[PDB]
RNA sequence: UAGUGAACCAGUACCGUGAGGGAAAGGUGAAAAGCACCCCGGAAGGGGAGUGAAAUAGAUCCUGAAACCGUGUGCCUACAA
RNA sequence: GUAUGAGUAGCGAAAGACAGGUGAGAAUCCUGUCCACCGUAUGACUAAGGUUUCCUGGGGAAGGCUCGUCCGCCCAGGGU
RNA sequence: CGUUAAGGAACUCGGCAAAAUGACCCCGUAACUUCGGGAGAAGGGGUGCUGACUUCGGUCAGCCGCAGUGAAUAGGCCCAA
RNA sequence: UAGCGAAAUUCCUUGUCGGGUAAGUUCCGACCCGCACGAAAGGCGUAACGAUUUGGGCACUGUCUCAACGAGAGACUCGG
RNA sequence: GCACCUCGAUGUCGGCUCGUCGCAUCCUGGGGCUGUAGUCGGUCCCAAGGGUUGGGCUGUUCGCCCAUUAAAGCGGCACGCGAGCUGGGUUCAGAACGUCGUGAGACAGUUCGGUCCCUAUCCGUCGCGGGCGUUGGAAAUUUGAGAGGAGCUGUCCUUAGUACGAGAGGACCGGGAUGGACUUACCGCUGGUGUACCAGUUGUUCUGCCAAGGGCAUUGCUGGGUAGCUAUGUAGGGAAGGGAUAAACGCUGAAAGCAUCUAAGUGUGAAGCCCACCUCAAGAUGAGAUUUCCCAUUUCUUUAAGAAAGUAAGACCCCUGAGAGAUGAUCAGGUAGAUAGGUUGGAAGUGGAAGGCUAGUGAUAGUUGGAGCGGACCAAUACUAAUCGGUCGAGGACUUAAC
């Protein structure tokens, strides 16, 4: 801990919002197919944070085409464009794994305008 | 992790729903499997017609496993189902359609007329 | 940690022996008793200093409801209950100590089973 | 050759300049004494003694004193040595910073194992259990020790006897930075030793 | 099992010779001289670094 | 350990619902003169002083073997199947 | 009669802690405080069966699977 | 004794042992037959708190949690010989 | 004789064909060439019933692939 | 086959755990011949280094069958292994069918059910301490006599559609990339556990009551979870080379004017032998080597390697402990101090404390406020405890040679 967080003070990111477990985000992914350099987008609810300084990573969940698809990311890769909150929903737990045996209109979240 | 007498499922245009393993293709030995593999099978329930009936010796390809992959940049990705398509061994799939999200790795193993049929790539 | 009976049972001897010390300031016990009463005391001493709500409402786990403790009187049978002795004379004893507020001394073994025996003081 | 002792810190993860995730052990070091220089004509070796901490001077001897005393230093904690390397450029008193490994990236890593006590002889030696049921009384026990006609039992039928506590390297590990303000490499992977514990660091052997 | 047979006079010496008893440091007091544990209140004297401890 | 099962408070104690089965256990000295009194200890137990020809005859009391358990010391013993 | 095994196995399902007594001696006896356990029973009354274990005051050689100033144990009185 | 990623009888002589069902109320219930049964067959739905109105049972509106017989006790089922 | 029949009976035998399984000497349906079924030491069907024997599905799962962690008693150290 | 051996009792088959040895070799490796064009092959010689799969059917051995793989070897070890496990099988007392017997019963004919006792003394094997020696007493660092470990292998691209062949097909030797099984360490990621951490919630009882809380109900149940320990997670390993050989092939050359790998002389030649990689290692009584530290009283037994007592360098006892631990050991410290507890701050983690206000008829909702709490984790701080002490521990033999 002295060290370390001496030694990653220098590849962190300041560009992220704040954001709580279960608020909508669209992620903006970089991908290599060949030579190309696509960006994709998600859009999912944030389940989890791993707090832990350099390492700290998120997760967001689909819905698409029957099947529901979850990716986790860290925080810091330079591999992620954006991170666009979206909306802000009444949670009351930190890791919302309850979701997962839920399907559609009974999976749904509040709004709070905040 | 998947291995001998797992269910599976059929996303294809070729009349079957699950799907037993019978073996783990490659090696002399193999526990498990994941997404990109190469499965013997059989053919354990079927909608009425098609091609592809019960009792019959099976290749096929996984797609979507509950555990996914590791990626070299630090991502994961975790599905909710197992799912296969049928491969006459070119590598080139029975039915038609597919339905559902396909994983990216099937184009590091030249998966290309199956990736060129999935509704999305993921 | 030290593991010396079940879970609840290491609550019970807790409760036991620390709300014993606000009462009579000496103790004759084993040795790793009085180290687990060592931590759990000067934990519940620094709640002395506060004097809030929450120092009240955190007294609630560590001190037995019903003990007494009388010197007094002014023309009445007038009571301190053990609680009240810590938020009107611990606190202002150690208002100016920093921690380490006991001391542990050591004398013999017991004659019954070779224990060795211990004193627990507070200045 | 290139050879750096040192302590050992945690585990942390950097990404690399391509942008990708790589898990790093943090190893420190200091100025590094030489204490000796150990020649054909005096020893039958070429080898020198190095050695790295600072000993407060309660917590040493007299004779401490006199090895240290030729190269005007603090007495120090730990004191090993190095074979195989082309000498000149030593002396009595030299140090060796941390800059010998800029991107050599081929290094053996050697420590000292955790320690765990008795154990079974599972968890040692990965013998598999027996039938936890179908009425059998065999759960987690070391086979049977041999045959019956030599009436005796052969040497190395391993069983309980504790776990962990001698030296292992790992080979062909990669280098990732040199700080030199603060005296740490950085390495893919994982090195055995606890927290705190002695490594040494050294290129690699097998080219 | 059950023991093959009667062990001699020597092993049963053989054994014990780590069956001891054996007492550890005995300092001597301050306030009376007398033999008594290191960093133990001593009983008779009542004292402990110079103080009347067992007392209060 | 013989001689009745039993020289001693024996067909007793003990065992089986019952008919029935059934043990072990002798000896201070001539005389009790069976240790007043002092000393340590809660006592038990011992050490003096006495009784007695003799107390290593002190009430488990004549002589007191062997296995077994200890104390002290002349000689040997840590490269040995 | 005495060894070896060996000062090994075992000490027969459970929640205690402190202060003050008495005493040559105390985790184990008495007193106080709080905590804990059963409560169609670990509570009350009785039929057999046992045959003085009951009450009062003293004692610690043996019994009590350790200790014991205590007891359903020993001494002495007395109650149906 | 308690918990478990992914897979879910591959273990094994044999699903032995564990796991799963379990209370009340409502819908619904086959072959077969000695017409009494099978039958709690199978398979499903509801349950907390507050207010209003209750013919009576209840009915409507609202609030909260992952989970409302929120703990303990309380049947696994089907096909054939 | 009727009625059954590789059977709680069949050595040859894993008889032959069909079904069930990716693969079934165990199981079910059929054939008769019954080593050696058979009518009160009863023959052949059978609803209900069975801590009965045997074959197969669903649901469930540390039985398993392949183990890991936690709680208590023993085990280990000191006193009796 | 025989009946030496065991009847005051020497327990069968398979399966499980664990292996080890032989080679008359299943794969990988080196070769000779071919009725070997090429890829495939057949036979024989060398070679034991490693490896040699999951399932269905009866109790199975044996065997049949599905799906794989470089290959799915044969044998010995009381047809290995029951004071290690199982008891299904065959060999108890119950009962039934077929057959035999007048009968009680019987049948290497069948069918259901049916008890596997042991607290390890000696050797043995795994780990770990005490004592002594190593010729004055000490603190460190270390060559290696010897021993143990590891030793396997597939697929694709490229030489190249090349050499070979009518086509059909399709290489050797080389170079590169990437897996399987096995195995060595670690907790940063993904996950598990996490019973003195956080929250929700039912029943009853207690703190006089409302509010707030404690006990008990498997930790009451349910939703998360730090350190630590962990794999299905991560990272790495078997590389490249050298010397003497095996089968096989030569060069030179005669005995035998020729011929001929051998007698003289002189080479090539394998996953195998000895090195190379990793670890243990001077109790290697042949007890090794280097660096640094320490310098003398009394009586005589008469000076012998005599006894005895204080010391040095240093170590131990005792105490606070964990990166260590069954106990002892190892290692961090002992006021020349951060070793542990506490205190002041943080962090992971949970997810918005009490009290008051506002809105609601209420159940509740909003704000003060990313709030309150916080077991092991990270810095700082002598406040408490490591007080005062004591014990042990050298004064260095002889012979010869060299200066
Ligand atoms: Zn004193």
């Amino acid at each position: 801990n002295p060290l370390i967080q001496e030694l990653t003070q220098e590849q962190l990111r300041t560009d992220i919002p704040a954001f709580r477990p279960g608020d909508t985000v669209r992620v903006h992914a970089k991908v290599v197919e060949g030579t190309r350099e696509r960006i994709q987008l998600f859009e999912g609810v944030v389940i989890k944070r791993r707090g832990a300084g350099i390492s700290e990573t998120y997760t967001v969940r689909k819905v698409s085409n029957g099947v529901g698809v979850e990716r986790t990311f860290p925080l810091h890769t330079p591999r992620v464009a954006q991170i666009e909150v979206v909306r802000y929903g009444k949670v009351r737990r930190a890791k919302l794994y309850y979701l997962r045996a839920l399907h559609g209109k009974a999976a749904r979240i509040k709004e709070i305008r905040r | 992790m998947i291995q001998q007498e797992s269910r599976l499922r059929v996303a294809d245009n070729s009349g079957a729903r699950e799907i037993l393993t019978i073996k783990v293709l490659g090696g002399s030995g193999r526990k498990t499997a994941n997404i990109g593999d190469v499965i013997v099978a059989t053919v354990k329930q079927a909608t009425p017609g098609g091609v592809v009936k019960k009792g019959e010796v099976v290749k096929a390809v996984i797609v979507r496993t509950k555990s996914g992959a590791r990626r070299a940049d630090g991502s994961y990705i975790k599905f909710d189902e197992n799912a296969a398509v049928i491969i006459r061994d070119d590598k080139s799939p029975r039915g038609t359609r597919i339905f559902g999200p396909v994983a990216r790795e099937l184009r590091e193993n030249n998966f290309m007329k199956i990736v060129s049929l999935a509704p999305e790539v993921l | 940690r030290k593991l010396g009976r079940t879970s609840s049972q290491r609550k019970a001897m807790l409760r036991d022996i620390t709300t014993d010390l606000i009462i009579n300031e000496r103790i004759v016990t084993t040795e790793a008793r009085a180290k687990e009463v060592r931590s759990t005391v000067e934990k519940m001493i620094t709640l002395g200093k506060r004097g809030d709500l929450h120092a009240r409402r955190q007294a609630a786990t560590f001190v037995r409801n019903e003990v007494a403790s009388v010197r007094e009187e002014d023309e009445s049978i007038v009571v301190e209950s053990a609680l009240q002795k810590l938020f009107n004379d611990l606190g202002p004893r150690f208002a100016e100590r920093q921690g380490g507020y006991t001391r542990i001394l050591k004398t013999e073994p017991r004659r019954g089973d070779a224990a060795p025996m211990v004193v627990i003081e507070f200045v | 050759t290139k050879g750096i002792l040192g302590k050992k810190v945690g585990m942390t993860q950097i990404f690399t300049e391509s942008g990708e995730l790589i898990p790093v052990t943090v190893v420190e070091a200091t100025p590094n004494v030489v204490l000796q220089v150990k020649t054909v004509e005096t020893d039958g070796y070429e080898a020198i003694q190095v050695g790295y901490q600072d000993k407060r001077e309660v917590l040493s001897n007299k004779p401490a004193k006199g090895h240290v005393a030729k190269a005007n230093t603090a007495p120090k904690r730990f004191i090993k040595e190095f074979k195989n390397v082309e000498l000149g450029e030593y002396e009595v008193g030299k140090e060796i910073k941390v800059d010998v490994f800029q991107a050599g990236d081929v290094v053996d890593v050697t420590g000292t194992t955790k320690g765990k006590g008795f154990q079974g002889a599972i968890k040692r030696h990965g013998q598999s259990r027996g039938p936890m049921s179908h009425g059998s009384r065999y759960h987690r026990r070391p086979g049977s020790m041999g045959p019956v006609a030599p009436n005796r039992v052969f040497k190395n039928k391993r069983l309980a006897g504790r776990m962990g506590g001698d030296r292992v390297t790992i080979q062909n590990l990669e280098v990732v930075k040199v700080d030199v303000e603060r005296n740490v490499i950085l390495i893919k992977g994982n090195i055995p030793g606890a927290k705190k514990s002695l490594i040494t660091i050294k290129s690699a052997v097998k080219a | 099992a059950v023991p093959a047979r009667r062990t001699s006079k020597a092993k049963k010496a053989k054994r014990r010779t780590h069956y001891k008893l054996t007492i550890k440091g005995l300092n001597a007091c301050s306030n009376c001289g007398e033999m008594k544990k290191s960093h133990h209140v001593c009983p008779a004297c009542g004292h402990y670094d110079g103080k009347d401890v067992m007392s209060k």
